[PDB]
Parts: structure tokens; C-alpha cells; sequence
């Protein structure tokens, strides 16, 4: 068909690779699957997992939240890529919405350096008496994450 | 050979000691049966080099043959059918030395057939790979009636390295009893952790055994081209600092699954091999052995 063209990257070469009436009609099938993928998710989900395997509801939400999500990312790159194929165009987009959005994971990394240094250094041990924020009491487990007392 | 005879029975007489176990016991056994098959190995090369290149492929084979024999006699009926399998395996050196550089065809087939009568009566008390050895034999002596030659050395090598590798078995599972004896002593003063270490130990010996294999039969590498020759789909990666179009292939495929299953599998045999090494060795604290353990983990599953 040759609608429009991109000047995209071929062993190094910048070369115009020119979208086709089969690329759009990719994109459409692609997109459709995803769709039906994401509508018809739980029922096979518990089809498989959950009958080989009981789990917590909590859990079993979880993954399908999981699974819907990275779904819908793959669909949607796969969309992007077949009909515009602009990667190398917003990667730089990508690392700077990357930065500003997984600076929400420095109160968890932050959590978890702070346990694996406590393990190490052992300033508290099991069975003695903590006072910290106004809870005193007494240490029972001690966790990578939170410590309970 | 007299102080290694006394040093064989003075080792047999401390076996298993409960105050005396090591794993250092059984390489020395080893140590002492190689020893005392070495006498014969050198009356062998003395006999074969007394007059010296043809007689050097029978010297060679013969020695290795003979060392063979005698770390398996000092390692019942068992050792007379390998007393008599030197009869039957005599020829087939003779024949893999004549190939290196009308009646001896069917002095091979007989002897091939009377190695498949010998190895009948083995088949039909055995596990798999006895029987796929087995059966290899005799489909070499219906093809045999020159490639049939390197076949039947290719089997050969194959059998020496799968005894050489259920010795190794015998030495690792006695090694695996005395450290699970240690380890209990140990908790006692103070078996899915050693099945975890047994499965370990597993894989590492089916890898170098793979590896092994691979070594030996370096002929046979049509599959490994197919399998490197599948031309999936290709990306521009670097080379020499061009950019190449590199192609993954089915071999890249199987490679990767073959990384992530022994991931997961170290990933899983993880905590029993530490605390068979590390917490038998050195007493540890509870937290630090598991401070250590999600260490290892997180590092393993990221690589």
C-alpha cells in the first residue's frame, strides 16, 4: 500500500521503511487479540491455576491485576511498534517517565537495604524489649521488610 | 606394592569410624586402587615398548584397557563376566588400531555376537542406558556387514565414560552419607537437605557428563547446525563496532530455556547446599544464614 514512510534503522543504515495496508490490518488483529485476551483473563486463569492449585482470593486478584497489566503493556507496544515503530524515538520519553514514576520505589528499596543492614549489624536480637515511636514491646520476628513486635 | 597392600588393608580395616569420617576416605581408596592397578598398566606398557607406529596403538589401547580392568577389580559373578569380556572387547582394539593406520570380518562378527550374547543375559536382569548400550552393539554388527569402526569406538569410549562416571556415583554418595552423619551429629550436639545437595550434585555430574559426551562425539554435529541455523528473526546488534544483523536460532532458544530451568533449579536446591557447606562448616547466626540465603537468591534469579 505504502501510506507513509519512517526513516528507521537498518544494520546501522538510516533507511525509509514505508507502513503497508498489512501493517494497519496487523495492528488491528494485534489489537483485537489483546482485547479478547484481557476480556476473557480470569475465567482461564481460574480454569488453570486455581483448580491445580488452591490460592488466596487476595492473591488470585492479584496476578490477574498482574497479568491484565502486562497484557495490555505488550498489546499496546506491539500496536505502537507495527504502525509507527518509533522506539528509538520516545525511549528518551521512557527514561525520564521512568525516573519520575519509579522514584515511588524508594520508600520500598529504602525498607529493604534498611532489614538486610539490621540482619547483618544485628543491633536488635529476638527476645529483648524495643521501645521506638511510643510501642514498646517485645521483638518476635524479624523480616527483609518489616519487623514484628 | 607391599606398603601399598598394607595401606589398603589398614584403610579397610578403619571404614566407616564414626570418630574417623571424612570425605578425604574414599579419594584415598581411589588413590589405592589406582595404585594397584598401576603395576599391571606398566607391565603392560613395558611389554608393548620392549619392542619399538603400529605397535604403539595396541600398546596404548591394551594399557588403557588393563588400567580400566584393574580399577574395576579393586574397586562375585560380576568380576568373572569382566574377566571374560576380555576376549570378547580383545579384537575390537586390534580393529580400531588397524583402521588408524575376508576372515576378519566375520572374526569381528563373531565377536560382536558373542558381546551381544554376553550383554543378553545383563539386559535381562536390568537403567535404560544399559539397554541403549546394549542394543547399540548389535545394530553395529548388522552395519558392519568402516564408519562401523569409529561407531564401535565412539560406544567403547561411551562405556568407559558411564562406569567412570557410577564410580564417581558410589564416591559422591558416600561422601553425601558422611556429611548428612556430620551434619546430624552436629544438630544432635547442639533428609530433604540432603536431598536438595543430592540434586545438586546430580545436575553438576549429568553436565560434565554432557560435557564429556560432547567431547567424544564431536562428529555428530548436523543437529547442532539445524539447531543454529534456524534464522527466527534477526536484530542490528555490534561487532567490532559495525552494525551486524545478528539472527537469534533455535540453539539461542534452547539455550535460554535450558538457563532459565537450571536457574530455577538453583533457585529452588538453594538453602539445603548452603547449609550443608557454609552452616556445617562454620556455626552461623539464624538471621545472617538467611540474610545470606535471599542474598544468593536475589543475585542467582537476576543473572
Amino acid at each position: 500500500i505504502t501510506l507513509w514512510h519512517y526513516n528507521g534503522t537498518e544494520a546501522g543504515a538510516a533507511v525509509v521503511k514505508n507502513v503497508t495496508m498489512g501493517s494497519l490490518l496487523f495492528a488491528i488483529i494485534a489489537s483485537m487479540v489483546a482485547w479478547a485476551l484481557i476480556r476473557n483473563l480470569p475465567g482461564l486463569l481460574e480454569v488453570l491455576v486455581l483448580s491445580r492449585l488452591n490460592m488466596r482470593q487476595g492473591a488470585s486478584y492479584a496476578i490477574t491485576t498482574i497479568l491484565n497489566y502486562i497484557i495490555i503493556a505488550v498489546g499496546a507496544m506491539t500496536v505502537f511498534g507495527s504502525l509507527g515503530v518509533s522506539w528509538d524515538k520516545l525511549q528518551w520519553l521512557a527514561a525520564a517517565l521512568s525516573v519520575g514514576l519509579s522514584f515511588g520505589l524508594q520508600e520500598i528499596f529504602g525498607n529493604f537495604v534498611s532489614g538486610l543492614i539490621i540482619l547483618f549489624e544485628r543491633p536488635v536480637r529476638i527476645g529483648d524489649t524495643v521501645t521506638i515511636g511510643s510501642f514498646s514491646g517485645t521483638v518476635s520476628k524479624i523480616r527483609i521488610r518489616a519487623t514484628t513486635i | 606394592l607391599g606398603w601399598l597392600k598394607a595401606y589398603q588393608q589398614k584403610l579397610a580395616s578403619a571404614v566407616g569410624s564414626l570418630r574417623n569420617d571424612s570425605q578425604l576416605n574414599t579419594p584415598k581408596a581411589i588413590l589405592i586402587d589406582l595404585i594397584r592397578a598401576l603395576p599391571v598398566c606398566l607391565i603392560i606398557l613395558a611389554v608393548g615398548l620392549i619392542l619399538l607406529e603400529l605397535l604403539w596403538s595396541f600398546s596404548k589401547k591394551l594399557a588403557i584397557f588393563w588400567l580400566v580392568f584393574g580399577l574395576c577389580w579393586k574397586v562375585s559373578h560380576w568380576r568373572r563376566q569382566i574377566v571374560r569380556i576380555s576376549l570378547a572387547l580383545l579384537p575390537i582394539h586390534f580393529w580400531s588400531v588397524v583402521a588408524e593406520l575376508v576372515l576378519g570380518q566375520a572374526m569381528i562378527f563373531f565377536n560382536l555376537l558373542l558381546i551381544a550374547f554376553l550383554v543378553w543375559p545383563m539386559c535381562r536382569e536390568s537403567l535404560v542406558t544399559i539397554t541403549v548400550l546394549s542394543i547399540i552393539p548389535i545394530a553395529l554388527m548388522v552395519l558392519t556387514a568402516y564408519t562401523t569402526l569409529r561407531l564401535a569406538g565412539r560406544w567403547i569410549e561411551t562405556v568407559y565414560l558411564v562406569i567412570i562416571w557410577n564410580l564417581l556415583y558410589q564416591t559422591v554418595l558416600r561422601g553425601l552419607s558422611v556429611a548428612a552423619r556430620r551434619i546430624a551429629w552436629r544438630r544432635a550436639l547442639a533428609e530433604q537437605v540432603n536431598q536438595q545437595t543430592l540434586r545438586i550434585t546430580m545436575l553438576l555430574m549429568f553436565a560434565l557428563f554432557g560435557v564429556m559426551f560432547w567431547a567424544i562425539w564431536s562428529d555428530l554435529i548436523t543437529v547442532f547446525s539445524y539447531l543454529d541455523s534456524i534464522t527466527l528473526w534477526h536484530y542490528n546488534g555490534t561487532e567490532a563496532g559495525a552494525a551486524v544483523v545478528k539472527n537469534v536460532t533455535m540453539g539461542s532458544l534452547l539455550f535460554a530455556i535450558i538457563a532459565s530451568m537450571v536457574a530455577w533449579a538453583l533457585i529452588r536446591n538453594l538453602p539445603g547446599l548452603l547449609e550443608v557447606l557454609v552452616l556445617s562448616r562454620l556455626n552461623m547466626r539464624q538471621g545472617a544464614s538467611y540474610a545470606i540465603t535471599t542474598i544468593l537468591n536475589y543475585i542467582i534469579i537476576a543473572v
